[PDB]
DNA sequence: ATATATATATATATATATATATATATATATATATATATATATATATATATATATATATATATATATATATATATATATATA
DNA sequence: ATATATATATATATATATATATATATATATATATATATATATATATATATATATATATATATATATATATATATATATATA
């Protein structure tokens, strides 16, 4: 009767949860579910230095400057490094420096994982 | 972690948030009355934090939590005004950091938001 | 891999997205309302990218999806724009290395999509 | 039919009173929850300093300074101090010494545990 | 339909009566029980120094002077003297020396029970 | 006089379930702001590879069932010399 | 020997339909594997906070229920001396 693309998006759906290809899609993977593991060691691993960066100079801790830090991670590893300007002209001053700590400085662990989890 | 994230798939979240949502449609869900409490109360939170959009830069998460903090002293049934004051200079020093902003600007966007005086922040501050 | 291609093929999807079709045409099957969701929210992005239709070469995904994400700054309740111009100046930079396009002609296609002066994307650039 | 934000508080609620969502969501960490065992430890030496405090002086027991206590514990861990700074004028005279003794009088052993319970 | 505070307490009764949550909620506990002991050995240790109050003086024992005597020992324990100075206005004569007698001199078998206690 | 269960006056401590005030921490499910990563199902953009089912172009082998041409043999049922 | 129908066996070819195998491509559907991104939904992991629910842990108190402990008394019932 009608073809359109708010209904092919409804009957898409539709033969999903008929056939229950969405627990099946996960449930067979089973190997880029590790990636999940990955994710969450760096979240820690940043997060664990965004709170020992604002005791060293006496700084508030910013929150959503862990989601501002591996955003800037994972474009060094492509190559949007215009990208990357723009943003440290938008955090404040004193926390330049701990996300270029995270792209460079800690370039031997972080940015190994990175290169570990796309793999 | 994997094994937390693997159970509560086998729960089957995606099938029966269908089914839900389609049980709304055929008039067989009404609107639950722990919700009617929730829109009665969280929506002067919603339209307040909508006041802070001319705050530009960085991330602005610890200006709308302190702002979010202060309404919530305010609307207690026996209001604090001192403890609300507390977050409220939190909320000015941490917007005053941010590239393109003033304090004066930032005493702007949290006293409209609160819907008080700009003086009462501004005794707080020293 | 082969192991998981097999396991959706056991699950029979050809038969059942013939009798979802059916079903359909014989009135049994309403809009869902999440595609009522979807359809409202994403309309902006389809436009969007069909403005992008006059640069001409390479693989234009880059410039396709650095002008998405620029896009879906400026949307947000809180919109921010400087990160919306941090995504853009990274489609003017992708835009001008292909052949047959220049600085200002990418930086046409960029702010003629995202509907805004071709200044604010110049100051960004330097 | 519709999908404003009150009903769709309710339908989030209704899909997880049919699959049970809220039990396995407990049950399955489990690890997380050894922090209701330290957040008591922490709560039990604050209330007992109270007391002390307020038989040295002489001064009655002032309820709900154990609760004023254990948020400038937490404040002073992320560094929000001007925070720190109009709450310590909100409090009276004789209770501002008890404030500053928990925070780093007896900094070691209740910085430690909030140290422990965030890890 | 409605939400008012009279079906806020009914409908919070019969969750509980729904799947049992007081008997689960005495049995679970198993260590503030003995409370209940340590509060049992404090009233029969009161009254008896009532009675024998009333025969070394010759005055009829007066009911209800171990419940008020119970009172001053535990706001002496908080701090509240200003409190424990209009009851001792309030009591007659002959019995205020009966209320400094529990406080004071034996404060220490007396005191230490609600220390024990509280702990 | 003494023990128990119930209701009621006065003077109290303690344990639990519920609602309510004030000052808080921690874990869960839901909705919302900001700053993010990862996996899945759906729709769409760009640049592609491989497998299947269908329809269509070009230029062909091979095996079936049907209809037709030309040149025949053999078995059956029917009608005829 | 002829003719109508039903079968087999030789060959060269056409046409309709059902299948296989070679190739280059388009289109509609079903799946897989590479990439950058948006949106809807289902889950995980970092952070700051508000709100609705259930759930522990500190505290001072009121109220409604359920129990314990110390006293003085009344009343209804149940037992003893």
């Amino acid at each position: 009767i009608a073809e359109t693309l708010t209904e092919k998006h409804t009957l898409g759906i539709e033969k999903v949860v008929a056939t229950d290809s969405w627990r099946v899609g996960i449930t067979s993977r089973e190997k880029k579910l590790e990636r999940i593991n990955i994710s969450a060691e760096i979240s820690r691993r940043i997060q664990d230095e965004a709170i020992a960066y604002a005791r060293n100079k006496g700084i508030p801790y910013l929150p959503g400057i862990n989601g501002i830090a591996w955003k800037l991670l994972r474009l060094k590893w492509l190559g949007y490094t215009d990208q990357i300007n723009v943003v440290m002209r938008t955090v404040p001053a004193e926390w330049r420096d701990f996300l270029t700590q995270i792209m460079e400085n800690t370039q031997m662990e972080s940015m190994y994982s990175e290169l570990r989890k796309v793999r | 972690s994997v094994e937390v994230y693997r159970q509560k798939i086998e729960k089957g979240g995606y099938s029966a948030a269908y089914e839900a949502t389609r049980r709304y449609e055929r008039e067989e869900i009404e609107v639950l009355s722990w919700s009617s409490r929730w829109e009665s109360a969280w929506s002067k939170f919603g339209e307040a934090v909508k006041a802070l959009g001319k705050i530009e830069g960085a991330p602005r998460a610890l200006v709308i939590a302190k702002v979010q903090e202060a309404l919530a002293y305010m609307s207690k049934p026996l209001p604090n005004m001192k403890l609300a004051m507390a977050a409220a200079v939190q909320a000015v020093r941490a917007c005053e950091q941010l590239p393109g902003m003033n304090r004066e600007r930032c005493l702007d966007a949290v006293a409209g938001a609160l819907g008080v005086a700009k003086d009462w922040i501004r005794r707080e501050m020293t």
